[PDB]
RNA sequence: GAUGUCAUACUUAUC
């Protein structure tokens, strides 16, 4: 219920990178970034837990209209 | 091969009672695993916060022990 | 062919009568 | 006789130090007792490995040499590079024919340069605590941010130019914060435009 | 062409492939034939420009219906149907003061587009295949 | 990762 699903991201994006810009809604308390181990390369989609469900989802009600390298982020209850 | 699951510890059965009583094929691979989503999730079901206390702990009732001693 | 059509006239042309 | 990891982060004040190795030791209490000291240092995590801390950057590209300020502002990197370039090109008789008449000046740059880099230019470098050890991974973990403010690749990377008006400035989810309210999970966070003025807080963002 | 020698920062050859190290020439050499290197290897606009803008004058007939209107369009001799979209008062030629409305606009390619203000929320549907329609042998389009 | 034969290379101002 405190976990919240980001996908649409770039293979570019970096997990500090996604830490900061989901501290500006909330401290995320981990994130957890699936990536191929073979190649090395992102798979586009992470996983933000914060410290609480309301917040994780105030978290993912504020990042409906976010936009990054050009390509819309969804967030997603998960 | 056999060679490096003997001298990695793997093949080993390692009983986890707090994730409804999974198992781990390895004493490293657990250690791993404990500080993971699974593990916090299983963790989260009980009460208990996911903290560094908690790190090696194992049944159910000492884990919610040590969280009551807290 | 109403999609490309209708992606590509013009939006700003405001006429209110 | 040897007690489980239980009862020796039960009976020790500080169970976060405990671990599971220490449970099969002469003395866990005595070692519950060290290792939750004031001023201890931990053990390395090298003590439990199989590859005696040496075998783990086999393949990974490594930088030859990072050189300081202070040395490469006397131009002698230049000077040491240019003198390679010009000794790997010679042959066997070009280096047996400079060694019975040697060419004197090899560089000869000057003399109180090298004394006013070492001791008026002499830049203090960046040490670190007693307590904070070395692995073999710490040189790769450099991501050990802030609410209300925002980096200049992350502006780069949202299209967010960080300007002194609260127009543009803020992100596009600031809509979504006033039509919904402040983030529960800090009330002392104040957002330009919301809850403070626009031209006083130009940082986007206050922790008060 | 062997991809997997590389040299170190320290005068070396290193396998990659393998992850071995050789300190001389003539041991890198010697180290592709063998076993584990053959284990390792074994195991490794145009639309747009060319519509005709002559801006006609249109006939739209407004009336409120309870459960639309009517505009009267020439004769286009195209598949192409007159496309009604709403949208907002922020953009405009000279972007007027106090506008804060929408505005649903129905253009097509021989014609111009005609623009009816709503002031009011949502009481009806701008989408183009829900409810509208466009009579090509009486050449009328409504849209409710 | 261990084992046993061979080779290469390194260190202690060793002789």
């Amino acid at each position: 219920d405190a976990t919240v699903y980001v996908g649409g991201l770039d293979e570019k994006v970096s997990e500090p990178l996604l830490w900061e810009l989901f501290l500006q809604a909330g401290p995320v308390v981990n994130t957890h970034m699936p990536k191929d181990r073979v190649t090395g390369q992102h798979q586009g989609y992470g996983f933000v837990e914060f410290l609480s469900e309301e917040d994780a989802d105030y978290a993912i009600k504020i990042m409906n209209m976010i936009k990054l390298y050009g390509k819309p982020i969804r967030v997603n209850k998960a | 091969p056999y060679w490096l699951y003997k001298l990695h510890g793997l093949n080993i059965n390692y009983n986890c009672e707090i994730c409804g009583n999974y198992t781990y094929r390895g004493p490293k691979a657990f250690q791993r695993h404990f500080a993971e989503w699974r593990h916090a999730h299983g963790m989260r079901c009980l009460g208990i916060p996911n903290t560094a206390h908690f790190a090696n702990v194992t049944q159910i009732e000492d884990a919610v022990s040590l969280w009551a001693k807290l | 062919k109403e999609r490309v059509a209708y992606a590509q006239i013009d939006w700003h042309d405001f006429v209110v009568v | 006789n040897r007690f489980t990891v239980a009862e020796l982060k039960q009976l020790v004040a500080r169970p976060d130090v405990v671990e599971m190795h220490d449970v099969t030791a002469q003395d866990p209490k005595l070692l519950v007792h060290l290792k939750a000291t004031r001023n201890s240092v931990p053990v390395p995590r090298h003590w439990c490995f199989k590859r005696k801390y040496l075998q783990g950057k086999r393949g990974i590209e490594k930088p030859p040499f990072e050189l300081p300020d202070f040395i490469k502002r006397t131009g002698i990197q230049e000077m040491r590079e240019a003198l390679q370039e010009k000794e790997e090109q010679k042959t066997m008789k070009s280096k047996m024919r400079e060694k019975v008449r040697p060419k004197m000046g090899k560089i000869d740059i000057d003399y109180q340069k090298l004394h006013d880099a070492f001791f008026k230019w002499q830049t203090k470098p960046k040490l670190t605590i007693h307590g904070d050890l070395y692995y073999e991974g710490k040189e790769f973990e450099t991501r050990l941010k802030k609410p209300g403010d925002l980096s200049d690749e992350l502006r780069i990377s949202l299209g967010m130019p960080v300007g002194p008006n609260a127009h543009k400035v803020p992100p596009p989810w600031l809509i979504a914060m006033q039509r919904y309210g402040p983030p529960p999970s800090y009330p002392n966070l104040k957002i330009p435009g919301l809850n403070s003025p626009i031209p006083e807080s130009c940082s986007f963002g206050y922790h008060a | 062409k062997d991809p997997y020698f590389m040299k170190n920062h320290l005068g070396s050859y290193e396998c990659k492939l393998c992850l071995t190290l050789h300190n001389n020439e003539g041991s890198y050499l010697a180290h592709t034939q063998g076993k584990k290197h053959q284990t390792n290897l074994a195991r490794r606009v145009e639309v747009k420009k060319f519509v005709k803008i002559g801006r006609p004058g249109y006939k739209v007939t407004k009336q409120r219906d309870s459960e639309l209107f009517q505009i009267d369009y020439p004769e286009i001799a195209e598949g192409i149907m007159p496309r009604h979209r709403f949208m907002s008062a922020y953009e405009q030629r000279i972007e007027p003061p106090d506008r804060r409305w929408q505005y649903l606009l129905m253009a097509a390619e021989p014609y111009e587009t005609i623009a009816f203000k709503v002031p009011s929320r949502e009481i009806d549907k701008a989408e183009g295949k829900f409810w509208t329609h466009w009579n090509r042998e009486t050449k009328q389009f409504f849209l409710q």
